[PDB]
RNA sequence: AGAUUUGAGUAUCGUAAGAGGACUCCCUUAACUUAAGCAUAUCAAUAAGGGAAGGAAGAAAAAAUAACAAUGAUUUCUUAAGUAAUGGCGAAUGAAAAAGAAAAAGACCAAGUUGAUA
RNA sequence: UGGAAGUAUAAAUCGAAAAGGUGAUAGUAUUCAUCAAAGUCUAAAUAUUACAGGAAAACUGAUAGCAAAGAAGUACUGUGAA
RNA sequence: GAUUCACGCAGUGUUAACGUGCAAAUUACUUGUCAUAUUUGAGUAUAGGGGCGAAAGACUCAUCGAACUAUCUAGUAGCUGG
RNA sequence: UGAAACUGUCCUUAGUGCAGAUCUUGGUGGUAGUAGCAAAUACUAAGAAGAGGAAAAAAACAUCUUAGAACUGAAGAGGAGAAAGGUUCCUAAACAACAUUACUUGGAUUAGGGUGAAUCGAUCCUAAAUUACAGAUGGAAAUCCUUAAGAAA
RNA sequence: GGGAACGGGCUUGAUUGGAACGGCGGGGAAAGAAGACCCUGUUGAGCUUGACUCUAAUUUAUCAUGUGACACUCAUUUCGUUAAAUGUUA
RNA sequence: AAUAAAAUAUUACUUUGGAUAGUUUAGUUUCCUGGGCGAUGAAGAACGCAAUGAAUUGCGAUAAGUGAUAGGAACAAUAAAAUGUGAAUAUCCAAAAUUUGAAUGCUUGAAAGUAUACUAAGGUAUAUAUGAUAUUCAAUAUCCA
């Protein structure tokens, strides 16, 4: 909704920060197995529930 | 970083107040410089004064709290930040004076009667 | 077996009176030395309909016995009862119709 | 059942698998009471003497011709031995009443 | 219409986030959360709930005071 | 472990549905909901009798 | 007016709360199950619900056993013993003394007495 | 409750004492034996699959072993408990 | 609490379409109804031997001649399968 | 072929031998290049961009502009809000996957940008109703009471 | 034909060229579902009833000590108020 | 009668798939030592903090870390700056410790807020129950002039 509280906007805004990849140099670090954030998700494909 | 804590010690409580603001100003000025495409060396920079205001902080909290631990340590009351560590059991717990108390009957009893040492020959 | 209505009808859920633009308590005025020994005059003010019962509810105005102020009444209204007309509650009330007598 | 056995009489009816007592303590019990015996042979040496106990007869006809260790001297054995009963609980010698 | 027409008219929310425990578990009619048994002083556990005490109990969060005292 | 392969509700979903009766793990989402269970010839579930300590 | 009694507000110094509950002490009248049905019984101080605790807790110093050539607080282990007993005397349930060991330790209130009483 | 003409608890009524309780077949009588209730504390020997720190193993070896050998009570499902 | 048409809504018939569908109940035409015992939103109240029901054992989150979920529980099976 | 462990004999031990359980988990065939990608009247010409209309008509070609031809027909396929969603909004680069062909398009990928109140709302007031201290009740959890029970409000 | 009494397979015959496209609804006792009709379990559940055994609610009797010889109030019950002239004299 | 396109059969190579073998910073069980939380604000939850981070880890406006004590030369994916005038690293220590939560001035839905007193802001304190002491009272409740 437009109207919203005020805590409700800033867990919206956690989640827009969270829905991010991860970056080109932490990929290039040794022994490293992390390449694509499994905890990703799309406003159209999985509803946050929240 | 680079503030030299022997040095921060030289200063008076003046001095390390006025420190502390130019300090502050400092990284207020790099943080502006960070996001208008600062140099490499403006940022590593940033990284400094960011301790140093830690630095200069715990020096003058680490003072303050041991004048103050002086001023109450011969007081009655006490304010609970300057008590001994303890959990909430041990302020609750006897004192080993209270513990080993004993009546006038029983204190006289082991008294005349204590446990002798003796051995048996075989 | 289930409840019955009559059972249901006991925890009151859906069953409670619907009392929400009725007037008031409709009753006479608390017994006081006045009108146990002497009489009050009551102004009827207006004649209202009472939500939910036949008949109506007479708004009396009895001025005050021991303060300053008013003493705003709610009557079940006698038949007859006009507007302005004046009633009387007490021991030494008239026999006439509206009065409220021992 | 089939064929000549005895009636079984087993109380496994209940849940028996929550009373199950295993030993596995017992080698540990042994060396933990062990070691508790000797410090409490030091702290009070010499004499940790588990204190003298009477010679009693078992109850019943059953063991009465036997001896075994009671439990404390009456106050007619210490008084006919000639001992104090305030200082014979401190020389090693159980006192009952 | 008790499929796929009926559920139209889904957007009244019965739960919001709690503010003790976090979940979508709070009712707003109700007052209370289903989950962690808010304004209860108590936190609501249940012993048929087994793998609901391991999921939110101590030693599954952070532990910011216990790991220093229980270490000294 | 006493509870290994036993830490499931489930149950079986019976007959008429063409498959078999053992039980089947409940709710939805994962790929373990509707899954073999307890059953010792299932994945994940307790074997024949559990070898206990005693 | 003064001497008390009882009940309040405020200030000061403290105390309880919540987490955890494997082990510990309790409350509450489950059923599936077994009895080849089932209704007492069994499952069973069992599940779930509820309260309270500690590093251990509970218990503990005889209004106790016994009938002996007598023992002697409590606890725990071995044995007694699937025994005595209970039970649609059916299915089933079911101890304790004696005896052998680990460890051992006994102390106070009340009442009584002393009152230039403290 | 094994406690069987009542082993223990509780409730309704009743209710002691110039004491008395028990000896498990109810009753009364006389002996005998042994204790002396209706307040409190008490170390040690004992239990432990919480949790924490260690050591072992005729245990499992990635469909096995904890549900989890990777950001596992995570991804994902449900209004919610789950 | 008259008769009708329209916006809407329903579901009389085709026992039409579809029937591994647009759809775990929809589509088309025909028909009916289309403001006072009317329609409808939000807030709120009522909870499982319970609720609510102009009454069909109807509805109570695709679950109702007793919801969902977890525990007792690996309930028992003289019966079927290996 | 494979590159770091393993075998033979005697005893001991067992989570010890599978074709079946509508068995469990995973993988894979025939059906089969098959059924289908047929509601919502509809597209065409020139040009641009692009690797992407070629060619013995391979008869069909996504985006943008213009021209033609059309549909919803103002109780709308128009212009805005409440709930719900949560960044889907705007721009640029880019098209591996996704939208039952394809896509240079996109509610999709990557990176940035964007939400400005004394006057609009929330905040304030009360409605149906809801919940406290003390009190009443209950073995318990807790229930009741909402101004009555109170040296409270 | 016989066979579990209605074979695609077995016996004896009729007969046969390999790969298939469009249709079609005879067969595959075609697919969907551990028959819902019937019966058997010493398997249930909803509902009914002087089926058996119980139980809430209701009801009756006894006990639970207010005074004076029916009368009173003093526990107790149900109320009303801003606890606002109650009772006896004047 | 005839062809071997399809079909069938075996082997080699390749492919789809991930069995088998070798391996293990993970589990399971038994035992030993403790069993050390909280109004001095716990467990849990939320939010925030790294030069380039989304998760996770660590931490709390002094932020992937500050002081002190040990420790002695690294870190790295890339670039910086610092560094034997002391880098990493460790800790029962010191300082500091956001919003909540028993949550405790009042309110709290996803709520934004707000009162008083002490020391414009900032910081403290003010829930309920309860023990002790002090002080101010109330009730002719008992005496009592």
């Amino acid at each position: 909704t437009g109207h919203k509280g005020f805590s409700y906007k800033l867990k919206l805004g956690k989640k827009i920060h969270q829905n991010r990849g991860v970056p080109q140099w932490f990929r290039m670090k040794t022994g490293n197995t992390i390449n694509y954030n499994f905890k990703r998700r799309h406003w159209n494909r999985r509803k946050m529930g929240m | 970083a680079s503030l030299k804590i022997s040095a921060i010690k030289a200063m008076s409580k003046n001095d390390m107040n006025a420190k502390l603001i130019e300090l502050k100003g400092e990284l207020a000025n790099l943080r502006t410089a960070k996001v208008t495409g600062g140099a490499p060396s403006k940022i590593s920079r940033l990284r400094v004064v960011k301790k140093d205001i830690a630095r200069l902080l715990t020096v003058m909290n680490t003072q303050r709290m041991e004048a103050l631990r002086k001023y109450y340590k011969q007081a009655k009351y006490v304010p609970k930040e300057l008590r001994p560590k303890t959990t909430r059991k041990e302020r609750r717990q006897l004192t080993k004076a209270q513990l080993n108390l004993k009546t006038v009957k029983a204190a006289k009893k082991a008294q005349h009667f204590p446990a002798r040492k003796f051995f048996v020959l075989a | 077996g289930r409840r019955t209505l009559s059972q249901r009808k006991g925890r009151g859920s859906i069953f409670k009176s619907r009392s929400h633009h009725k007037l008031g308590v409709a009753q006479h005025r608390a017994i006081d030395f006045f009108e146990r020994h002497s009489t009050v005059r009551g102004l009827v003010k207006s004649i209202e309909h009472d939500p939910g019962r036949g008949a109506p509810l007479a708004r009396v105005v009895f001025r005050n016995p021991r303060q300053y102020g008013l003493d705003k009444e709610l009557f079940i209204c006698a038949e007859g009862l006009y507007s302005g007309q004046y009633i009387y509650c007490g021991s030494k009330a008239s026999l006439h119709i509206g009065n409220v007598l021992p | 059942m089939k064929h000549n056995q005895a009636v079984s009489n087993i109380h496994f009816c209940k849940d028996w698998r929550s009373k199950v007592h295993t030993w596995f303590k017992q080698p540990f019990r042994k060396i933990r009471r062990h070691q508790t015996r000797v410090e409490k042979a030091k702290a009070v040496f010499p004499a940790t003497i588990k204190s003298l106990k009477p010679s009693v007869h078992c109850m019943n006809q059953r063991f009465n011709y036997k001896l075994r260790l009671g439990r404390g001297f009456t106050l007619k054995e210490l008084r006919a031995a000639k001992i104090d009963k305030n200082l014979a609980r401190t020389i090693g010698i159980a006192v009952d009443p | 219409t008790k499929g796929t027409s009926c559920r139209g008219t889904r957007h009244n929310k019965t739960h919001i986030l709690c503010k003790r425990c976090g979940k979508r578990s709070w009712h707003l009619q109700k007052q209370r959360c289903a989950s962690c048994g808010y304004p209860d002083a108590k936190m609501r556990q249940y012993a048929w709930g087994y793998k609901a005490l391991r999921r939110r109990t101590q030693g599954t969060g952070r532990m910011r005071h216990l790991k220093i005292a229980l270490k000294r | 472990s006493t509870e290994a392969g036993k830490q499931h509700s489930a149950i079986s979903w019976g007959t008429g549905r063409a498959v078999a009766r053992i039980p089947r793990i409940s709710g939805s989402g994962s790929g373990r909901n509707g899954q073999g269970a307890f059953g010792n010839m299932t994945r994940k579930g307790h074997m024949f009798s559990p070898l206990k300590n005693f």
